[PDB]
């Protein structure tokens, strides 16, 4: 679960929370759906709505965010796309 | 409240199933094998 | 009748075991206990088959007409076959 | 060929010593081979699902009357042959435009004659090297390379 | 190729206009990332932003949407997720 | 030359492609490599990518394929392996 | 055994763990096929699957790799293709 941020729009703090917050989930949830909603559920609650979630071991992407609000890491080979929209 | 509903959905996509499987130019009739009838010879 | 030679095969003094491979490496019949008789049939096919391949590469019109190999132990011979061979074992000693 | 073959009759066959599913033929008239186009090059592989003999594999179209064409030995799909003109052809059937030639031979005194036969030769260089000949029927030996067809050499 | 809608909460006319402009993203490009942005810029012009497009063969996802904006279905073994937040 | 197929976890009819292609690649070409290339490229356009070939007279291999798609099978003397993994 | 690397898109660290890998394996087994599968199962081990190893002495492939997991090199007069994909 080593993590590699290829991209951001995020603050230091933010950055290093979501690491923590999908490292923790990958370490509870077995299922990406699962993962994704916990990590969602997460930001909502500390970060305000509507937050996004997106993780697996293979896709693209094109997506809207709002300013300051946009990740992209890996936990392994595991990516995860966290991104506010809405 | 202009945000009159919001609608979760979860999403999965369905794993790949994969097998290990031997092969080899050289060797006997059986080239590779997954990691006592014997009718065989009967017609012969 | 060929079972008939076969046992008197057997019954000399020199010859230690006879085994009858048929279908690549499984036997249908034996003189030796179950672990020679599987390994041995195995490694004869393996060996007869290298034999035929070296002949056709020295020349590429002729195949094995006979395949003898010899140990301090004993003795093994194999024919060459359509379909299956025969394996004989004798103490050359 | 079908339709061909209803008026030709076979004077010249060869097998690929590569492609030996591969069967080459070559019909003509008897006469008036001096002057038109007279035939076709049928080939047909007696290889998986060639259901269908009567259905050629590739047809060359040859625009003289050509005997004697043989495959290079190392070479996948590349023939030579001789048209009656006293000009050999090489084809690069690679190109899967089987009509298509080459390297083109002259037309002067280097070789005029109606050549009776086309033969390969190994080089003395690289083995995938063969040089082509051809009998000329005036007392010349006329060996050349690929690209040599034009300008021979010996 | 073949296409197989799995779910969706969306007009039958948004539906086939999705598969067909995923279609046409899937013959036009190899990677999912541009599959994707060829299907959300699409999407943007001809039914107002904001769609957001994930393309892969692995992966979960939670997310938020509009009503009568969401599909998920394949081509071939590719799937495409497309919906309208923000 | 004579094909023979020794193991395959693979549809029939994808079988026989497998084969044909071999045949035409062998026809063909003299390299093994280029021989390889036909193949594998083939079967990404028909079959989806990712394929992967091996062509040659003498080597073992120890892979790991995706279900019906591996066929290991001889052309005379000149052995093929073919199948899907990513 | 001697070892020579033709080309390789690959760390040099993992580089070495093929050389070396691939050696111990030709140090303590005799077939082909035993071979590949010892150098494919210390890779999955330490660089996760999926990977595949071809061992042998005549042979050409077209393959597709997962970038920075490539090496193709000899040990003597034997080659060793060792990729993943999948």
């Amino acid at each position: 679960r080593k993590a590699v941020i290829k991209n951001a729009d995020m603050s230091e703090e933010m950055q290093q929370d979501s690491v923590e917050c999908a490292t923790q989930a990958l370490e509870k949830y077995n299922i990406e759906k699962d993962i994704a909603a916990h990590i969602k559920k997460e930001f909502d609650k500390k970060y305000n709505p509507t937050w996004h979630c997106i993780v697996g071991r293979n896709f693209g992407s094109y997506v809207t965010h709002e300013t300051k609000h946009f990740i992209y890491f890996y936990l392994g080979q595991v990516a995860i796309l966290l991104f506010k929209s809405g | 409240q202009c945000n009159e509903d919001n609608v979760e959905r979860d999403i999965q996509t369905e794993e790949i199933e994969t097998r290990e499987v031997w092969t080899q130019h050289p060797g006997e009739s059986t080239v590779v094998s997954g990691g006592t009838s014997d009718a065989v010879v009967m017609p012969k | 009748e060929v079972e008939e030679t076969l046992k008197r095969l057997q019954s000399q003094k020199g010859v230690q075991g006879i085994i009858v491979v048929n279908t690549e490496g499984i036997p249908i019949k034996s003189t030796m206990d179950n672990p020679t008789t599987t390994q041995y049939a195995s490694l004869m096919h393996s060996f007869i088959l290298k034999a035929r391949s070296t002949v056709r590469d020295i020349d590429p019109q002729n195949d094995l007409t006979f395949l003898r190999i010899r140990s301090k132990k004993n003795e093994i011979m194999v024919a060459p076959d359509k379909d299956y061979f025969l394996i004989v074992i004798q103490n050359p000693t | 060929p079908p339709a061909q073959a209803q008026g030709l009759h076979v004077t010249s066959i060869s097998w690929n010593s590569t492609g030996s599913v591969v069967a080459c033929a070559y019909g003509r008239l008897d006469h008036g081979d001096w002057s038109t186009l007279k035939s076709f090059v049928c080939a047909w592989n007696l290889d998986r699902r060639d259901l269908r003999p009567q259905q050629p594999s590739a047809v060359v179209e040859v625009p003289s009357a050509v005997l004697c064409l043989a495959f290079h030995p190392t070479q996948p799909s590349h023939v030579a042959g001789g048209l009656y003109s006293g000009e050999v052809l090489v084809w690069d059937l690679s190109r899967l435009e089987d009509p298509l030639l080459w390297r083109t031979g002259l037309t002067d005194d280097t070789h005029t004659d109606p050549v009776s036969q086309v033969v390969w030769l190994p080089e003395p260089g690289h083995s995938h090297r063969f040089q082509v000949l051809s009998v000329a029927t005036d007392g010349k030996v006329l060996l050349w390379q690929g690209i040599g067809v034009g300008q021979l050499q010996l």
